[PDB]
């Protein structure tokens, strides 16, 4: 099913390239960021021009008008505002970039599990079965594009633990036994590729008088045939 | 409706939104009408 | 079965600045007007620290679009689900185990969680259900019903051990897993400690703000606590520096209070961001992370709600 | 609102309405979906005993 | 919390007076100017009218259909604008769906996708 993949693959990723020229809120994490940053600058030039209680917001006007007696309780007014609004700064500041550091190590993981390999780590590198992962470069950011397998169409079968033959209960090594009501195969577990019951992808443990909901079937023995 | 709006200060600004509290005529406000 | 507690949430607080520091005197906001946007800036955080507590929880729970049901006929191969499971008999329609959970444990207002208990409750019961019923598969796409059996040999064969054990001894796993459960009840019942993390965060809570409250009441050098008494008694040539000093001493203590909030909330994210973690990959399906799912070859997890917190149950 | 060529071409009133006062904290000519917090409800007392 | 009227020998509870924020829930300027004002931990007394656990809601109808949130308002109101007001109404945490479960049935994917 080469094609079809390659033309389903094809497709998602046309859908991913108009999704994110449609939807301007799929960068909102990002943005998000730079806002924040920016409200915070402009939050501190904002305070930077209040008075905390001075005669004045402007250090030249409180110098020039006022005598330094006075003028020097209205500068350690006007540094002491300053001085708690740089430091309320850069305290959030440093919050913030705590956050980020961890994000990058998150992102730093995800780039090591899902690009540089196959993780097998549910839900990490995207929903469903991950297959790969593709990264791009965005403004102060990392843009990852997992390419995974998903199934589509179920459909329903009669089940059983286990097949006994002729008093040996056999298991399937990889697959499960099923049956569509009138014969029974073993399928992949992921995927319906019915095969004939063979000796070759079944192993004998123990006897059907102990396994539970055990089934009456017959298993193939290629050997018997060839000779 | 909206009448009554003025320049607050001489200061010259471009394609910003200011906020500013003043004296303004009321949005929508109910206005005397004289003929006297 | 082992029981792993995590804290998911924690009480949304928003604290109103200007009523906080003025109690509402027009004098008081006058002068706290000369010192900027900061009340602005500390509600800002705090609202941030509320949205951010209902985007954790969405993450941790609501990682399920569709809301399973587990079918009347409870038969699971001999496992008894009936203490995990919710009851019709309970109002609250939570299981006996969240039942036991859920027993043991001025200018600011709190606000109410977006999910209620109830909802909660009702994604854990469809996790729960879809664990069952489907095992992984509804994890990672469309639900495809497994009976419980063979999900289990699945998961045996998951660690290295072929499905043979399993199909020979169910039983005595069945029998295994309900005295654990049992057991797991019994402990949650006597031990009070087991919930020490859950309680050591809402009196963490409860001591920030007894001690903001506290706070309030303080001096700072002014010559009274009381805002009307200095007010009224002293001139206001003297009432200003009074008042100033006042709103000196209450903003720093408010910035402190809102900063050591701002951590413990990093902190919950942190260990909520480690929730939704073990929840994608030790219940939604088996991990080979040794001790990231419980001592032991983990097999599967359920988890069960509590109060902003979540409490998974490792098999 | 001013322009380019440093002339206001509209106008909002803060205590209009709460779309109005929603305008004014955004700061912003146009609010987006969802949801924002603007004033403070506050009962006053009406009698002193 | 409690006092003594010097008067009359009676005990009397004493409240804070009722105050909390007042949220607007809207669409985007772009569909409509139709708002919805929330107040927080107000009951409607003291203030299209609803009470939540939230507080107090004018200017939006309740309904009892359920929907997806699209506005949180929070303690299981959510609001939406639909075809046109602003309306609330409980969330729906997904369509529900019951398995066929069974002790002798499996379902098996035929068909996959790559997304």
């Amino acid at each position: 099913n080469q094609k079809l993949i390659a033309n389903q693959f094809n497709s998602a990723i046309g859908k991913i390239q108009d999704s994110l020229s449609s939807t301007p809120s799929a960068l909102g994490k990002l943005q998000d960021v730079v806002n924040q940053n920016a409200q915070a600058l402009n939050t501190l030039v904002k305070q930077l021009s209040s008075n905390f209680g001075a005669i004045s917001s402007v250090l030249n006007d409180i110098l020039s008008r006022l005598d330094p007696p006075e003028a020097e309780v209205q500068i350690d007014r006007l540094i002491t505002g300053r001085l708690q609004s740089l430091q309320t700064y850069v305290t959030q500041q440093l919050i913030r970039a705590a956050e980020i550091r961890a994000s990058a190590n998150l992102a730093a993981t995800k780039m090591s599990e899902c690009v540089l390999g196959q993780s097998k780590r549910v839900d990490f590198c995207g929903k469903g079965y991950h297959l790969m992962s593709f990264p791009q470069s965005a403004p102060h950011g990392v843009v990852f594009l997992h390419v995974t397998y998903v199934p589509a169409q179920e459909k329903n079968f009669t089940t059983a633990p286990a097949i006994c033959h002729d008093g040996k209960a056999h298991f399937p090594r990889e697959g499960v036994f099923v049956s569509n009501g009138t014969h029974w195969f073993v399928t992949q577990r992921n995927f319906y590729e019915p095969q004939i019951i063979t000796t070759d992808n079944t192993f004998v443990s123990g006897n059907c008088d102990v396994v539970i909901g055990i089934v009456n079937n017959t298993v193939y023995d290629p050997l018997q045939p060839e000779l | 409706f909206t009448r009554g709006v003025y320049y607050p200060d001489k200061v010259f600004r471009s394609s910003v939104l200011h906020s500013t509290q003043d004296l303004f005529l009321p949005f929508f406000s109910n206005v005397t009408w004289f003929h006297d | 079965v082992t029981t792993e507690i995590l804290p998911v949430s924690m009480t949304k607080t928003s604290v109103d600045c200007t009523m906080y520091i003025c109690g509402d005197s027009t004098e008081c906001s006058n002068l706290l007007l000369q010192y900027g946007s900061f009340c602005t800036q500390l509600n800002r955080a705090l609202t941030g620290i509320a949205v951010e507590q209902d985007k954790n929880t969405q993450e941790v729970f609501a990682q399920v679009k569709q809301i399973y049901k587990t079918p009347p006929i409870k038969d699971f191969g001999g496992f008894n689900f009936s203490q995990i499971l919710p009851d019709p008999s309970k109002p609250s329609k939570r299981s006996p185990i969240e039942d036991l959970l859920f027993n043991k444990v001025n200018g600011l207002t709190v606000l109410p969680p977006l999910l209620t208990d109830e909802m909660i409750a009702q994604y854990t019961s469809a996790l729960l259900a879809g664990t069952i019923t489907s095992g992984w598969t509804f994890g990672a796409g469309p639900a495809l019903q497994i009976p419980f059996p063979m999900q289990m040999a699945y998961r045996f064969n998951g660690i290295g051990v072929t499905q043979n054990v399993l199909y020979e001894n169910q039983k005595l796993i069945a029998n295994q897993f309900n005295s654990a459960i049992g057991k797991i009840q019994d402990s949650l019942s006597s031990t009070p400690s087991a919930l020490g993390k859950l309680q050591d965060v809402v009196n963490q809570n409860a001591q920030a703000l007894n001690t903001l409250v506290k706070q309030l009441s303080s001096n700072f050098g002014a010559i009274s606590s009381v805002l009307n008494d200095i007010l009224s008694r002293l001139d206001p040539p003297e009432a200003e520096v009074q008042i100033d000093r006042l709103i000196t001493g209450r903003l720093q203590s408010l910035q402190t209070y809102v900063t050591q909030q701002l951590i413990r909330a990093a902190e919950i994210r942190a260990s909520a961001n480690l929730a939704a973690t073990k929840m994608s990959e030790c219940v939604l399906g088996q991990s080979k992370r040794v001790d990231f799912c419980g001592k032991g070859y983990h097999l599967m997890s359920f988890p069960q709600s509590a109060p902003h917190g979540v409490v998974f149950l490792h098999v | 609102k001013y322009n380019e060529n440093g002339t206001i071409t509209d106008a909002v009133d803060c205590a209009l309405d709460p779309l109005s006062e929603t305008k004014c904290t955004l700061k912003s000519f146009t609010v987006e979906k969802g949801i924002y917090q603007t004033s403070n409800f506050r009962v006053q007392p009406t009698e002193s005993i | 919390d409690a006092v003594r009227d010097p008067q009359t020998l009676e005990i009397l509870d004493i409240t804070p007076c009722s105050f909390g924020g007042v949220s607007v829930i809207t669409p985007g300027t772009n569909t409509s100017n139709q708002v919805a004002v929330l107040y927080q931990d107000v009951n409607c007394t003291e203030v299209n009218v609803f009470q939540t656990r939230a507080g107090c809601l004018i200017g939006a109808e309740h309904v009892n259909n359920s929907y997806e949130c699209d506005i949180p308002i929070g303690a299981g109101i959510c609001a939406s604008y639909q075809t046109q007001s602003i309306i609330a109404y409980t969330m729906s945490l997904g369509a529900e769906n019951s398995v066929a479960y069974s002790n002798n049935s499996i379902a098996i994917p035929t068909n996959f996708t790559i997304s």
